[PDB]
């Protein structure tokens, strides 16, 4: 155990479903910002 | 069930995503892009030695390569998205000013202002145990091996708490706090557009410098209000995550941080104050870029290129009363082309065919003169408002009155309750921004039409166009009048956050003045043509000879 | 056009009254921050000079004046009452600016802020009350030596050879905002084009600067010989006139009118061009050899464009060093031309020591002329 070398890949397995919820909240947002377009652009 | 009837409410939506929007992604790349320029700086100001600067420089870049500092930089860039999309949700284009001391608390106390408050405390623990961890050390864990037993007798080893981690994790929770308490205060939320449009780079290095300073002196103020608070409180989450973990606590090798001995520890209240300026500087890039990107300019064209895009159109988009965001970005699209462009004014003055009619023109008009007329009954109905100085919901309504008409006559509750007439005065005049841009656009276009209309399409408004300016000038100089209607308001000079919406309704006033002088000097004698009122004409004619 | 096309000087004791049919008509009569502001002046001996600035009301016949006492006065032709304007911080006065689209409004430069003076355009008492004076000002932007308002009168521009950025502000907001550039020196001289889409910015260097005024972009200007001394811009705002301290010439820039969208480029003429020529000729007058030709230190051009006045100083071996103005005929279409008209001469022993056109003169032009004897003289041009 040190501070470190840890944090990285327990997190990147604790926090799965809220990095894909943000994941999939980012591409929803940037498709939901995208609609907005081709009709004020 | 039941994916039916608002389509009015996407299209909407469906206007600003458009717009607004690969704006935003565009700022939370660019706040990201960032971030790897805060950690590399933080990094190198946490492992300063003043005797072995190379070794300093060595071994901060050794750190920096290591797979522990990737990871907490990849959790930090989650942390500096999730503060990015809360810029998104929690943004005003007008200043939500407390005319009241129990305004601003009932402000405060908002549930969405306190869910941001809760969330911002939440991801500055976060942002301090990832600081805590990169600077290692004495730092490093909330959990340490009691380092005094050698006393044989079990060989269970023992965990102490680790208060100089605690300390580190609420002062984290403190700043964030703090920082969104300060972002409704002092309205860090509003969205002052730039009186000059300038590239992002320079009006982003100019602000960076002005920010570092903030986030330095700001730090060691939160730093020394945290010191204040943990010397009066400190025991009671101390107590209770000792007790929630069964946690000792090391009385002989560390002097308790609830001491004046040990909280004067220099060390920590560096580390300390250099982790609150790399949380502030962080989160302030991310404002700063959210402000730059959402008060960049926006083009609508005036005439469609194709009728598909044609709710794109700017006399389509200011008719359409879309998100005032939108709005303001057509109005000050309709300022700067009424100015910088004659072609898009003539696509305004054109005739639509096939029925010949200036619906260009008469769409734009129209909706200004609205605004205009508008702000004139505003003024008129705060004038009067200061020349007059089933049971159960009418029996609430008479005891909250009865229960205001008890509290006011006591002079501690008159002391919240009171309206603060510079306050209110402001809140007036909150989108006059708005009504600025409406007026110059429209007096740009009524001054140009006298060599561009080659209709004559301004001069069958000029007459409407004259009368509303004239009675609003009349509504702003009996307005003006009123006590401390006149007083300026003391300005810091060189704030990073503006105050420019305090000053906003001697602008309005300014405007309104070289508006009518506009029109008097481009039609001069003409307008003793122009069908008007008796007073309006004597007031014309003193626009005429420079009376005002 | 050369010194060697012009008319002769009139015979020393003659003044010129006026301009008809193109000719001019005569008669009998009508460092520290202060050697700094000397420098960089639009008066020729601002440190002797009794008049530090003239400025005219941009509509109307009203002008203001600044005096070697750092008051301003204001003269206005409907008032026999001329207010005298003297705050606290008002001291070496650089340049004065009226408010376009505004009867009432005067901004002042001063070697510690800027004031704007409110005046009452009925009621113009002897002295203004000191709450009639804006004071704006800003740390390391002293002292100012040049201000210019906006065409659309809702922003004011100034300059200070100490501060390598120009300070936009908003009057009526009171914000200040500094367009910083990356080396080169200060700022000297401010010129909007009438249009409010162009300003030329001088510096203490042989470098000026042209900037856009819609998204605030910077085109820069570095082949010169020495500084740019002074300019001006057409009517139309399509030509920026200037000179260069050292150079006997007139420089023409040209800037074609933004037929296409989607850039803030400034938009001049890859390269300047020569106009006029004021090298170190003799001309033959009854009174044997005249010599001219020197430094053309100001130039003014009438709002019709069809008049340019350019004070010129002699060098210390020509008229012993005195300045003198030149008068050009001017047309800016099909082609840019100065033809010479003539050679505008005052009181003997008079040095002239600033000149300026009217704004709203309706019988050609009329040009003001400050002189060493504390004389002003108007100068009307008939066309």
């Amino acid at each position: 155990p040190g501070p470190y070398g840890a944090s990285l890949f327990q997190h990147f397995l604790d926090s799965y479903q809220v990095m894909f919820f943000t994941l999939f909240a980012l591409l929803a947002g940037t498709a939901v910002m995208i609609i907005a377009y081709h009709t004020v652009c | 069930a039941t994916a039916v009837s608002r389509p009015c409410a996407g299209r909407s939506r469906d206007i600003l995503w458009r717009v607004l929007g690969w704006r935003i992604v565009a700022s939370i790349v660019w706040s990201v892009l960032f971030l790897p320029i805060c950690t590399t700086v933080f990094i190198i100001f946490s492992r300063i030695d003043l005797f072995h600067p190379i070794q300093w420089l060595s071994d901060s870049f050794s750190d920096l390569y290591s797979s522990y500092v990737i990871f907490y930089f990849l959790l930090l860039s989650v942390v500096i998205i999730i503060i990015s999309i809360f810029n998104v949700e929690f943004y005003a284009v007008v200043p939500s000013i407390p005319c009241s001391r129990l305004a601003l608390i009932g402000k405060i106390i908002h549930p969405q202002q306190l869910m941001h408050s809760f969330i911002h405390a939440a991801m500055g623990m976060v942002m301090a145990w990832c600081a805590a961890v990169i600077t290692q050390g004495q730092y490093s864990f909330l959990v340490v091996p009691c380092t005094g037993t050698n006393s044989f007798g079990s060989p269970a080893a023992q965990t102490c708490l680790n208060e100089y981690h605690l300390f580190f994790l609420l002062t984290g929770a403190f700043m964030g706090y703090s920082y969104s308490l300060l972002y409704f205060v002092n309205n860090m939320n509003y969205l002052p557009f730039p009186i000059i449009q300038q590239y992002k780079f320079l009006r982003f290095r100019r602000s960076l410098l002005l920010l570092v300073k903030h986030s330095c002196v700001e730090s060691l103020f939160l730093v020394r209000n945290f010191c204040i608070l943990y010397y009066f409180l400190g025991y009671i989450p101390k107590a209770w995550i000792s007790t929630a973990m069964n946690l000792h606590i090391d009385e002989q090798v560390h002097r308790p941080l609830d001491t004046v001995s040990g909280l004067l520890n220099l060390s920590l209240l560096y580390h300390v104050w250099l982790c609150g300026v790399f949380l502030l500087t962080t989160w302030y890039v991310s404002w700063i870029l959210f402000k730059i990107y959402a008060t960049e300019a926006h083009v609508f064209p005036v005439q469609p290129p194709f009728a598909e895009g044609s709710d794109e159109c700017l006399p389509k988009v200011l008719n359409s009363n879309p998100p005032p965001i939108i709005k303001y970005l057509a109005l000050q699209d309709l300022m700067l082309l009424s100015q910088y462009s004659p072609s898009r004014r003539q696509e305004v003055f054109s005739l639509s065919q096939p029925g010949g009619h200036p619906h260009n023109w008469t769409a734009i008009s129209r909706e200004c003169l609205n605004l205009l007329n508008g702000m004139t009954q505003k003024l008129i109905l705060y004038q009067e408002a200061a020349a007059t100085n089933s049971v159960i919901y009418s029996w609430i309504q008479n005891k909250r009155e009865q229960i205001k008409n008890f509290l006011s006559k006591r002079v501690l509750i008159m002391y919240f309750f009171s309206k603060h007439p510079e306050a209110s005065i402001q809140a007036v005049f909150s989108d006059a921004q708005m009504h600025i841009w409406a007026l110059e656009g429209l007096s740009h276009l009524v001054a140009a039409s006298f060599t561009e209309d080659r209709f004559g399409v301004v001069q069958t408004t000029l007459p409407a166009i004259l009368n509303t300016l004239l009675t609003l000038q009349e509504a702003v100089d009996k307005y003006f009048k009123l006590p401390h209607a006149s007083s300026k308001p003391p300005r810091i000079s060189g704030s990073l956050v503006d105050t420019s919406y305090k000053t906003l309704r001697f602008a309005f006033r300014a405007s309104l003045k070289t508006a009518i002088y506009r029109i008097t000097t481009t039609f001069g004698e003409h307008l003793n043509a122009v069908q008007a009122s008796a007073e309006h004409q004597k007031r014309l004619q003193q626009f005429l000879e420079f009376k005002e | 056009c050369s010194l060697g096309l012009f008319p002769p000087p009139p015979p020393r004791g003659q003044v010129t009254l006026y301009e008809h049919n193109n000719e001019l008509v005569t008669g009998s009569s009508y460092l520290r921050s202060e050697d700094l502001i000397a420098e960089f002046a639009q008066v020729t001996n601002w440190s002797s000079c009794c008049l530090r600035v003239f400025a005219w009301h941009p509509h109307t016949n009203k002008f203001a004046v600044a005096l070697l006492d750092d008051s301003v006065r204001v003269y206005n032709a409907s008032s026999t009452i001329v207010p005298s304007l003297k705050h606290r911080l008002q001291r070496n006065v650089a340049s004065l600016a009226w408010k376009p689209l505004s009867a009432s409004v005067l901004a002042v430069a001063c070697q510690s802020c800027i004031l704007i003076w409110t005046l009452d355009p009925t009621s113009l008492s002897t002295r203004p009350s000191s709450g009639c004076a804006q004071v704006l000002s800003h740390p390391g932007h002293t002292p100012v030596t040049s201000l210019a308002w906006a065409p659309s009168g809702g922003r004011l521009l100034s300059a200070s050879p100490v501060d390598a950025a120009i300070r936009v502000w908003d009057v009526s907001t009171e914000t200040c905002v500094p367009l910083p550039w990356f080396r080169g020196g200060g700022v000297t001289n401010l010129l909007w084009s009438p249009d409010g889409s162009k300003i030329l910015a001088t510096t203490p260097s042989a470098v000026f600067r042209v900037w856009e005024a819609q998204m605030w972009t910077c085109e820069r200007w570095p082949t010169l010989s020495g500084r740019c001394q002074t300019g001006c811009w057409s009517p139309d705002g399509s030509r920026l006139l200037f000179t260069v301290l050292g150079e006997p010439l007139i420089y023409s820039l040209s800037f074609p009118e933004r037929c296409g969208e989607g850039k803030g480029c400034v938009g001049g003429a890859k390269s300047a061009t020569i106009v006029a020529d004021l090298s170190e000729t003799t001309i033959q007058t009854p009174d044997g050899e005249e010599r001219l030709g020197g430094e053309a230190h100001s130039m003014v051009w009438d709002p019709s464009g069809e008049r340019l006045a350019v004070l010129m100083k002699g060098k210390p071996r020509v008229q012993d060093g005195k300045p003198v103005i030149l008068l050009f005929r001017t047309r800016n279409s099909p082609v840019f031309e100065l033809l010479p008209c003539g050679i505008i001469q005052g009181e003997p022993g008079a040095q002239p020591q600033l000149i300026t056109f009217h704004p709203s003169f309706n019988k050609g032009a009329l040009l003001s002329v400050g002189w060493s004897t504390g004389r002003i003289a108007h100068i009307p041009l008939y066309f």
